[PDB]
RNA sequence: CAGAUAUCAGGAGGAACACCGGUGGCGAAGGCGGGUCUCUGGGCAGUAACUGACGCUGAGGAGCGAAAGCGUGGGGAGCGAACAGGAUUAGAUACCCUGGUAGUCCACGCCGUAAACGGUGGGUACUAGGUGUGGGUUUCCUUGGGAUCCGUGCCGUAGCUAA
């Protein structure tokens, strides 16, 4: 295989789920564990317990490639911010820094209406 | 006629030694047609806040000019001609 | 817009006199000139529909000035009339 | 703040584009702006500055 | 599952300009906000320099005039009517999801209706205040304060309203 010194948990941390994919610094997904991938979907996709559960079997993927130094990239809103944050954390990958990277339209693209439900 | 003050982003290729020689090569055409007084200020090597065109970083030129709006649109057709040049603004010193 | 130098040479060239500035006749020359102006930045800016508001107000002052030009003289009214060839 | 202006009361002083460093001190981390009266200047020195921003965001020399 | 999500980089697309962005301005009203340039609109302020009542209203009439819709040719990234499956439900055609056609954008046109409302027509002379607040100028401390004229809020006199 390989190894990645430094990681980046580039948390795609939608409401729908936190999929922790871990990037080496060249901006390749080595791995990544979301929600579902430790087995979460529908609600239990979006519940607080699958943020730290995807963080962590991220973290350990990234153990197995012997990553121990990431900073968090963690993307827009969703279920388990810091949850997923200290889980990684406890998974052997030190928080280093935490970006919240989310695409800012600034006043630009249209997007669909609305819900009500 | 009205003051223009150009202001142009250059190229971080070249070297400063032709940065001044390919900006009266320019600026002599409005000279010629306007009778252009130019204060050539140069300064160049400054970081962009945005990479542009995969650089952040070139030369900055500042340009009194003072010039009708039809020769600094000249200019600005010409000035973003060139692919030393990045980015150019042409400024009506007046109220607007 | 009506420079502070044309409007001054108009003035000198169809006022009444120096400094009479607003007589009718001078307003008018003045108003005219702005019209003639105003006449080809619309014609170039054919979707301006904002300055044509003013362009009618400007002519409508003109000929309510016209008519007091008439009503006083009307030996002057004609003599500025075929001055500036209106109508 | 809360005096007449820096500028409008200090009675000596400018805004340049070019003086990134002066009008840095008025944008946010980013480059975010400061509503019409955060910073207690007198308004028509806000709103130049704030054209002046959007200038600089173009031209890009303050963080956008 | 083919490599979808994702991550990075790149290209294409089309649309709009977050932050500034608010009794704050502008505009006759519909309306106006990324930046540059050009043309242009109107207002306010101090000098009467001047014209010497050239004032106002305004039926007919005039154009402008939200959005939609249609005519003509493009655009369409997205949204998205209409129309598609799935979902609650007795029924979905509806709320919800799974898409997308005209339209939505542009160019030239049409029409003229909106809750196109200060629900307060245009204009003008008088009637306690107080307080926010935009533009100006002046006058009074050593910027500080006052006056004035114009914009723009709220409260509150007289007085008015059925309230």
């Amino acid at each position: 295989k390989k190894n990645v010194p430094h990681g980046a948990a580039h948390i795609k941390s939608t409401f729908n789920n936190t999929i922790v994919s871990i990037t080496d610094p060249q901006g390749n997904v080595i791995a990544w564990a979301s929600s579902g991938h430790v087995g979460f979907k529908g609600s239990r996709k979006s519940t607080p317990f699958a943020a730290q559960l995807a963080a962590e079997n991220a973290a350990r993927k990234a153990q197995e490639h012997g990553v121990k130094k990431v900073d968090v990239f963690v993307k827009g809103p969703g279920s388990g911010r810091e949850t997923a944050i200290r889980s990684l954390q406890a998974a052997g990958l030190e928080v280093g820094t935490i970006s919240d990277v989310t695409p800012q339209p600034h006043n630009g693209c249209r997007p669909p209406k609305r819900r009500r439900v | 006629m009205r003051p223009y003050e150009i202001m142009v982003i250059l190229d971080p290729t070249l070297d400063e030694r032709t940065v001044a020689p390919s900006l009266e090569t320019f600026l002599n055409v409005i000279r010629k047609d306007g009778g252009t007084v130019d204060k050539v200020d140069i300064w160049g090597r400054r970081r962009l806040a945005y990479e542009i065109a995969k650089h952040a970083e070139g030369i900055y030129a500042v340009i009194d000019v003072k010039a009708e709006p039809a020769t600094v649109s000249e200019l600005d057709r010409q000035l973003n001609l060139n692919e030393s040049v990045l980015r150019t603004k042409v400024l009506r010193t007046d109220k607007h | 817009a009506l420079t502070a130098e044309q409007k001054k040479e108009i003035l000198g060239q169809y006022g009444l006199h120096d400094t009479d500035t607003g007589s009718p006749e001078a307003q008018v020359a003045l108003l005219t000139k702005r019209i003639q102006d105003l006449t080809e930045h619309l014609k170039v800016h054919k979707h301006d529909h904002h300055s044509r508001r003013g362009l009618l107000l400007l002519v409508g002052r003109r000929r309510r000035l016209l008519k007091y030009v008439a009503q006083v003289d009307v030996a002057r009214y004609r003599s500025l009339i075929e001055r500036l060839g209106l109508r | 703040k809360t005096r007449k202006c820096v500028f409008c009361s200090k009675k000596g002083q400018t805004i340049d584009y070019k003086d990134t460093a002066l009008l840095r001190t008025y944008i946010s981390e980013r480059g975010k702006i400061r509503a019409r009266r955060v910073t207690g200047n007198c308004v028509q020195h806000q709103r130049d500055i704030a054209v002046a921003v959007k200038n600089a965001r173009e031209v890009a020399l303050l963080p956008f």
